[PDB]
């Protein structure tokens, strides 16, 4: 179950600035020696590129600004995506990434007050499709 | 380190147990403790059970007897690690659907028993998932004993929708041991079992399609495998290769009521809510040693594609370390210097008594 690893000051602010919608992606990974939460991308990204920023060789964690209609409203949903890409992540890699997640979700829900919409797992980034990501927060 | 963490994995046939930050169980012993007719645990108790009245504490992956579970973790530490268990945390696994009481007496017995510094319960499945690489998904977990259908949401078990099938490798070994000693190759004792598991672990296989594959069986040779006996001997086995294995879909094989592993999977699945059960067929994630089986994955998989959905993703994950992936995934929680403040110590469970079990681990 849940283990909490510090997250970097960086991870932090950018997280922060992606809860006030400053930013639309935060990309964060695991240090796993050091046994912290880092930053790794947060370019700016709209949904048709949210593909390509899904590494093929690595786990990550990254909060997206999913932005849709949904009868009537317009949504900016922010979205967990925990993107796991195979074998090629060590077992190691697999149990911190799956271990971590909880708590990070709830320190980010605590103390920056992101309304995290759904949690979303993917084998790659290739599945992140405009009509996926509207049956993972939609799913009727 | 003399305080290293340890990893207990508790499971109905054998006991996987290690330290904290190894890759594989330091000790694998069988779940068996021997009462004269003052106990005997392991390999010993079914060594001397002309003497003995021999007993498996824990039926069907829940501990049912503590005064014999206590002889298995008092071997677990002293004879099989060989270490003081009062100056190591001492992280334990645990069946899905086991009774919140039966997970409150493993704390106590852990602090006034043996006096641990801090201990850890974690869910067998759950372990299994996280280690796979994700914390949602279903888990076929069939062991010595005991099969489960686990469906996981964020790292949470769904206990209403937990498939429990009372058939797992024992009953395989027991299967082919019968079939064997109905062709001619005779098997009687409890060392010609341990052969007839060894023939089971090497040999034995999941066929695409059972009936094609009776009929590849009857009309060649193409499937059959030779095994050497201890004294030397060659046996050739064909159709028992799969028929063995064939138990698991086909459970009335052995007289059994209970449907399939890929039947109780689909059950398992429709008795959740209708929006996580994309999420489940996607990840059906195998663990145990009853599913190493060559060719289990690709039955799973269109068995499961059979009755699904034709709009959902169906994906198997049978990660090659799934025999120990239980045991791994404590192993690496555990060797966490920042784990170091999840365990539940002695104190904290002074105070507050073993029902912080349900709190400080889930
Ligand atoms: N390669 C293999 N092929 C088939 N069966 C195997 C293989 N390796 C081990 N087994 C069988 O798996 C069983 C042991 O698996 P496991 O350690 O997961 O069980 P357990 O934890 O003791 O039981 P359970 O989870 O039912 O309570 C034995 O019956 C053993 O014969
Ligand atoms: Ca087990």
């Amino acid at each position: 179950q849940g283990v909490a690893f510090p997250i970097s000051r960086d991870a932090f602010q950018a997280l922060e600035k992606l809860s006030k919608k400053q930013l639309n992606y935060v990309q964060l990974e695991i240090d796993i020696k050091n046994e912290t939460i880092i930053l790794a991308n947060t370019e700016n990204t709209e949904l048709r590129d949210l593909p390509k920023r899904i590494p093929k060789d690595s786990a990550r964690y990254h909060f997206f600004l999913y932005k849709h209609s949904h009868e009537g409203d317009y949504l900016e949903s922010v979205v967990f995506i925990y993107s796991m890409p195979g074998y090629t992540c060590s077992i190691r890699e697999r149990m911190l990434y799956s271990s971590c997640k909880s708590p990070l979700l709830e320190i980010v829900e605590r103390q920056l007050q992101m309304d995290v919409i759904r949690k979303i797992e993917i084998d790659n980034g290739d599945e992140l499709t405009a009509d996926f990501l509207y049956d993972e927060v939609h799913p009727k | 380190d003399e305080t290293t963490a340890l990893v207990c994995d508790n499971g109905s046939g054998l006991v996987k147990a290690g330290f904290a930050g190894d890759d594989a169980p330091r000790a694998v012993f069988p779940s068996i403790v021997g009462r004269p007719r003052d106990s005997y645990v392991g390999d010993e108790a079914q060594s001397k059970r002309g003497i003995l009245t021999l007993k498996y504490p824990i039926e069907h992956g829940i501990i049912t007897n503590w005064d014999d579970m206590e002889k298995i973790w008092h071997h677990t530490f002293y004879n099989e690690l060989r270490v003081a268990p009062e100056e190591h945390p001492t992280l334990l696994t645990e069946a899905p659907l086991n009774p919140k009481a039966n997970r409150e007496k493993m704390t106590q017995i852990m602090f006034e028993t043996f006096n641990v510094p801090a201990m850890y319960v974690a869910i067998q499945a759950v372990l299994s998932l996280y280690a796979s690489g994700r914390t949602t998904g279903i888990v076929l977990d069939s062991g010595d004993g005991v099969t489960h259908n686990v469906p996981i949401y964020e790292g949470y078990a769904l206990p209403h929708a937990i498939m429990r099938l009372d058939l797992a490798g024992r009953d395989l070994t027991d299967y082919l041991m019968k079939i064997l000693t109905e062709r001619g190759y005779s098997f009687v004792t409890t060392a010609e079992r341990e052969i007839v598991r060894d023939i089971k672990e090497k040999l034995c296989y999941v066929a695409l399609d059972f009936e094609n594959e009776m009929a590849t069986a009857a009309s060649s040779s193409s499937l059959e495998k030779s095994y050497e006996l201890p004294d030397g001997q060659v046996i050739t086995i064909g159709n028992e290769r799969f028929r063995c294995p064939e138990t698991l879909f086909q459970p009335s094989f052995i007289g059994m009521e209970s449907a399939g592993i890929h039947e109780t999977t689909y059950n398992s699945i429709m008795k959740c809510d209708i929006d996580i059960r994309k999420d489940l067929y996607a990840n059906n994630v195998m663990s145990g040693g009853t599913t190493m089986y060559p060719g289990i994955a690709d039955r799973m998989q269109k068995e499961i594609t059979a009755l699904a959905p034709s709009t959902m993703k169906i994906k198997i994950i049978a990660p090659p370390e799934r025999k120990y992936s239980v045991w791994i995934g404590g192993s690496i929680l555990a060797s966490l210097s920042t784990f170091q403040q999840m365990w539940i110590t002695k104190q904290e469970y002074d105070e507050a008594g073993p029902s912080i079990v349900h709190r400080k681990c889930f």
